C-alpha cells in the first residue's frame, strides 16, 4: 500500500488558494484522512472523507477555509481558501481499506504563506576540496559542500559522481541552521559531506558535483524587485580531482 | 492517551525496546506503531490486539493484563533514527467505535555508530580565499556545541556510512568570515578531546 | 456498543 | 454449521437495481436492528435492545465498499446477473382468530432472489395502507431471502383480506387469501 | 425483468457450550454464490469459487489484515455475545395453547421465545407415537414463534385428548384437554 501527495513543496502569497492532492497508487482508498503538523508538534486530524461525499471535519477548525473533494476511489484534494501566515504547516493525508486502523500516510506537503515574496532568495552553493593533511593521515578525502542564504529551507541536497547520483559515504544535516536567528525572516544555511578513497580523489578523471534543488515561487507569482526572480532552480558547485 | 519515553540514544546493532503505557485501554482496542522521519509522513511498522506480532521491521509484545506494550527492534541500523509513535484505539466511528487514534509525543530515537578506533582531528578545506574547518573521525561519546558568536556558524555532528569497506565516521563543519578566525579555535568551546590533531 | 466486522475491497 | 446460537454481525447488501442497499444485524434468525442509509440513523426492531447504540457511519462506509466490490465482480464474471427464483407465499394469523379481539395477519414471502419485491394488502378491491409494517430482507443458509409483512386488524364476517406479491420470478402475481371462517 | 447484480457480506458468528466454543465465519457472496470465506478455524481467506481467488490472494498478501481478522473472534463474536447474555438470551415468552376439532384434532401453540419447544399428543394418559403430523416451526418475525401439531384419530365417548407442551419459560407443562 503506497500513498502519494502533490505538490510536495508549496510557497504562496496571502489570499492564494492551494490544492493539495491525495492519491492512492497500488490500492483503492476506502477512507481518506487529512492531518496537520506544526513546527515541533505531533500530528492532528483535520477531517475524514469517503466517496462520493462527505467530509467529517473534527473540531475547532472551520470548513469554510478547508475544502475536501473525495470524488474517486483514489483521489481526494484539499483546498486552503484565503491563505494566512498561520496556515504555514506540514499537511499529511491517510488512506485505508478502510478506517483509521488500516490507514497508510502520504509523503506530506510543506506549506509556506507570506505577506509578500520579497524575502524569497535562492541558495549560494560552494564545494570545498579536501586538505592534503587529511588524505595523508586518514587516507580518505571528504568533499564538503555549503548552501548559504536561502529562504525558505524548501531544498534538496544530493551528491553526484561522474554524472550519477551517489548515496554511499554521504552526510547531510537534517535541519538547516538560521544565519540570523534574531530576525523572523532569517535566511537558512545547510552543509553536506562526501567521503571517498585517497586513491579515488587523487585521480583527475573523476568529477565531483554538489547539486542543490531549490523550490520557490513559479508560474503566476509577481516579481517587481530589481534583483533576479527566485524561481524553482538547481544551484550546483563542482570540482575535479587532483594528484 | 498513552505515555512512552521522551527520547532514546543507542549504538548500532543493539536491541531497542520502547515501552508504551496504556492502563485505561479498552477491550476492543489496537496497539499501532508509526515511524516518522524528518520531515515526511509516518511509516506503519506493526499492529496487534492480544497476541505477539512479528514484522520484517520490528516485533510487538503484549502481556495478559494489556496495561503496557513493548516494541522491540532487532539490530538497530543508522537508518532507524526516527520518531516512534504509539497509538491506542479501535479506529473511531468509521470502524466503528468511541476510541479514535490520536498521535502522542512519540519517542525520538537516535542511532549512533560505534567507533572502535577514534582519530579526532580538525582539517581546513579550501574552495576550488574562503576556507572551512572539519572536525571528523571522533567517537560517538564526543559531543559538539553551538557557537556563542553570531558570525561563527557550527553544524551538528552527523554519521556517514561507507558500505564499500564497512567504515563509518562522525563529522562536524564550522565557518566564519570574521577576522581573525582559525581552525585551532573553531571547536575549542565544544570541548574537543586531548588527543586531537591540529596541522 | 455492538462491534461489527468490515468487508475488504476487491482488486 | 452445527451450533446452539448463530448471529450475523452483520447482513450487508448492495444491488445494481435502484441502486439499493441494506444493513442489518441478526441473532438466531430474527432481526435485531437495521440502519437507514437515507436518514443516517439506526432503527432497532426490539425494544429491550434500544438501550445500546450503533453509529450509522459504519453501515454508510461498508455499503460503499460493497458498491466497489459489486462493480468489480460484474467485470470479472463477464456480466452474470442473479437467477430469479420462485417466491413461496403464505398468509396466516399471529394468534387464534377471535371476531371481537384484535389480531395481526402475517404474509410470509420466502425464497426471494434478487431481493426486489412488492408486497400489497387487498380488501374488497381496495389497497390497505393503514396498520401495515414490513421487516427488512432476512438472510438464509442458501443465500436467498425472506420478508414478513404485518397487518393489524379486527376480524369481521364480510371483511376478507389478500396479499399480492410481485416478483421477477413469477409469470403472474401471487395472491394468498384469508377469511376469519 | 431487468438485470440485477447482487453482492452480500455475511460476517457470521457461531456459538456452542455457552462461551466454550466460538467459530467466526465471514463470507462474501455474488450473486447467490458464496465466492470467498474466512473461517476462524483455518485463520486465512480461502476461495470457494474462481471469482474468490483474486481477492483471497490479495487479502492473504497483506499481513496487517490477517492480524485484524484473527482478532475479530474476540473483537466481534466474543464481545457481542456478552451483550446477548443480558438481552436476547434473557428473553422468555410463554406460549398460548388452543385445540380446534371429529377425525382431525389440531394443537395451535402460539407466540413463544426461544424457538426450543417439545409438544406431545396423549390419548387417555397414553402417548401417541404414530398418526401425528407436525408443521415446521413458524417464525413470526417479531421475535415470536408458533407450531401447529395435528393428530388423526377415531371418536369414542368418555375419551379425553391432552396436548402436552414443554418450553424453557414454563415451569410445568400445560394440561389442555379436549373432551369427546
Ligand atoms: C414494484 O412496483 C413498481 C411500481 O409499480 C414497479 O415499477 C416495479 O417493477 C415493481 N417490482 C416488482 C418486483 O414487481
Ligand atoms: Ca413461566
Amino acid at each position: 500500500m503506497v500513498v502519494s501527495q502533490h505538490p510536495s513543496w508549496v510557497i504562496c502569497k496571502s489570499g492564494t488558494s492551494v490544492k493539495i492532492e491525495c492519491r492512492s497508487l497500488d490500492f483503492q482508498a476506502t477512507t481518506m484522512f487529512w492531518y496537520r503538523q506544526f513546527p515541533k508538534q505531533s500530528l492532528m486530524l483535520m477531517a475524514t472523507s469517503n466517496e462520493g461525499s462527505k467530509a467529517t471535519y473534527e473540531q475547532g477548525v472551520e470548513k469554510d477555509k478547508f475544502l475536501i473533494n473525495h470524488a474517486s476511489l483514489t483521489l481526494s484534494t484539499l483546498t486552503v481558501t484565503s491563505a494566512h501566515p498561520e496556515d504555514s504547516s506540514f499537511y499529511i493525508c491517510s488512506a485505508g481499506v478502510g478506517g483509521q486502523e488500516t490507514q497508510y500516510f502520504g509523503p506530506g506537503t510543506r506549506l509556506l504563506v507570506l505577506e509578500d515574496l520579497k524575502n524569497v532568495f535562492p541558495p549560494e552553493v560552494a564545494v570545498f576540496e579536501p586538505s592534503e593533511a587529511e588524505i595523508s593521515h586518514t587516507q580518505k578525502a571528504t568533499l564538503v559542500c555549503l548552501a548559504t542564504g536561502f529562504y525558505p529551507d524548501h531544498v534538496e541536497l544530493s551528491w553526484w559522481v561522474n554524472g550519477k547520483e551517489v548515496h554511499s559515504g554521504v552526510c547531510t544535516d537534517p535541519q538547516p541552521l538560521k544565519e540570523q536567528p534574531a530576525l523572523n525572516d532569517s535566511r537558512y544555511a545547510l552543509s553536506s559531506r562526501l567521503r571517498v578513497s585517497a586513491t579515488f580523489w587523487q585521480n583527475p578523471r573523476n568529477h565531483f558535483r554538489c547539486q542543490v534543488q531549490f523550490y520557490g515561487l513559479s508560474e503566476n507569482d509577481e516579481w517587481t524587485q530589481d534583483r533576479a526572480k527566485p524561481v524553482t532552480q538547481i544551484v550546483s558547485a563542482e570540482a575535479w580531482g587532483r594528484a | 492517551k498513552t505515555t512512552q519515553p521522551i527520547s532514546m540514544d543507542s549504538y548500532e546493532g543493539q536491541e531497542v525496546n520502547i515501552t508504551c503505557s496504556h492502563n485505561n485501554i479498552a477491550t476492543n482496542d489496537y496497539i499501532t506503531w508509526y515511524q516518522q522521519f524528518p520531515s515526511q509522513g509516518p511509516r506503519f511498522i506493526i499492529q496487534g490486539y492480544k497476541t505477539k506480532v512479528t514484522n520484517e521491521v520490528a516485533s510487538l509484545f503484549i502481556p495478559a493484563d494489556r496495561k503496557s506494550s513493548t516494541l522491540s527492534l532487532p539490530r538497530v541500523s543508522l537508518s532507524d533514527t526516527a520518531v516512534y509513535y504509539c497509538l491506542v484505539g479501535d479506529g473511531g466511528s468509521f470502524s466503528g467505535g468511541y476510541n479514535k487514534l490520536i498521535f502522542g509525543a512519540g519517542t525520538r530515537l537516535a542511532v549512533h555508530p560505534y567507533i572502535q578506533n577514534p582519530d579526532p582531528a580538525v582539517y581546513q578545506l579550501r574552495d576550488s580565499d574562503k576556507s572551512v574547518c572539519l572536525f571528523t573521525d571522533f567517537d560517538s561519546q564526543t559531543n559538539v556545541s553551538q557557537s556563542k558568536d553570531s558570525d561563527v556558524y557550527i553544524t551538528d555532528k552527523c554519521v556517514l556510512d561507507m558500505r564499500s569497506m564497512d567504515f563509518k565516521s562522525n563529522s562536524a563543519v564550522a565557518w566564519s568570515n570574521k577576522s581573525d578566525f582559525a581552525c585551532a579555535n573553531a571547536f575549542n568551546n565544544s570541548i574537543i578531546p586531548e588527543d586531537t590533531f591540529f596541522p | 456498543q455492538p462491534f461489527p466486522q468490515p468487508e475488504l475491497p476487491y482488486p | 454449521i452445527v451450533a446452539d446460537h448463530v448471529a450475523s454481525y452483520g447482513v450487508n447488501l448492495y444491488q445494481s437495481y435502484g441502486p439499493s442497499g441494506q444493513y442489518t444485524h441478526e441473532f438466531d434468525g430474527d432481526e435485531q436492528f437495521y440502519v437507514d442509509l437515507g436518514r443516517k440513523e439506526t432503527v432497532w426492531c426490539l425494544p429491550v435492545l434500544r438501550q445500546f447504540r450503533f453509529d450509522p457511519q459504519f453501515a454508510l462506509t461498508n455499503i460503499a465498499v460493497l458498491k466497489h466490490n459489486l462493480n468489480s465482480l460484474i467485470k470479472r464474471s463477464n456480466s452474470t446477473a442473479a437467477t430469479n427464483e420462485v417466491p413461496e407465499v403464505t398468509v396466516f394469523s399471529k394468534s387464534p382468530v377471535t371476531l371481537g379481539q384484535p389480531n395481526i395477519l402475517i404474509c410470509l414471502v420466502d425464497n426471494i432472489f434478487p431481493p426486489v419485491v412488492n408486497i400489497t394488502w387487498l380488501s374488497n378491491g381496495h389497497s390497505v395502507t393503514e396498520g401495515v409494517s414490513e421487516t427488512s430482507f432476512l438472510s438464509k443458509s442458501d443465500h436467498s431471502f425472506f420478508k414478513i409483512s404485518y397487518l393489524t386488524l379486527l376480524p369481521s364476517a364480510e371483511e376478507s383480506y389478500d396479499c399480492k406479491v410481485e416478483h421477477w420470478g413469477l409469470d403472474k402475481p401471487l395472491l394468498k387469501h384469508w377469511e376469519p371462517e | 425483468s431487468p438485470e440485477d447484480f447482487v453482492y452480500q457480506f455475511k460476517g457470521m458468528c457461531y456459538f456452542t457450550n455457552g462461551t466454550e466454543r466460538v467459530r467466526l465465519v465471514s463470507r462474501s457472496i455474488y450473486n447467490r454464490e458464496e465466492i470467498v470465506r474466512f473461517d476462524s478455524d483455518v485463520g486465512e481467506f480461502r476461495a470457494v469459487t474462481l471469482l474468490g481467488l483474486p481477492a483471497a490472494e490479495y487479502w492473504n498478501s497483506q499481513k496487517d489484515i490477517l492480524e485484524r481478522k484473527r482478532a475479530a473472534v474476540d473483537r466481534v463474536c466474543r464481545h457481542n455475545y456478552q451483550l446477548e447474555l443480558r438481552t436476547t438470551l434473557q428473553r422468555r415468552v410463554e406460549p398460548t395453547v388452543t385445540i380446534s376439532p371429529h377425525n382431525l384434532l389440531v394443537c395451535s401453540v402460539t407466540d413463544f421465545y426461544p424457538a426450543q419447544i417439545k409438544v406431545r399428543w396423549f390419548r387417555n394418559d397414553q402417548e401417541e407415537t404414530a398418526g401425528v403430523v407436525s408443521t415446521p416451526l413458524i417464525r413470526n418475525g417479531d421475535w415470536t414463534f408458533q407450531i401447529l401439531v395435528m393428530l388423526e384419530m377415531t371418536p369414542q365417548r368418555g375419551d379425553v385428548y391432552t396436548c402436552h407442551v414443554e418450553h424453557p419459560s414454563l415451569q410445568s407443562p400445560i394440561t389442555v384437554e379436549w373432551r369427546a
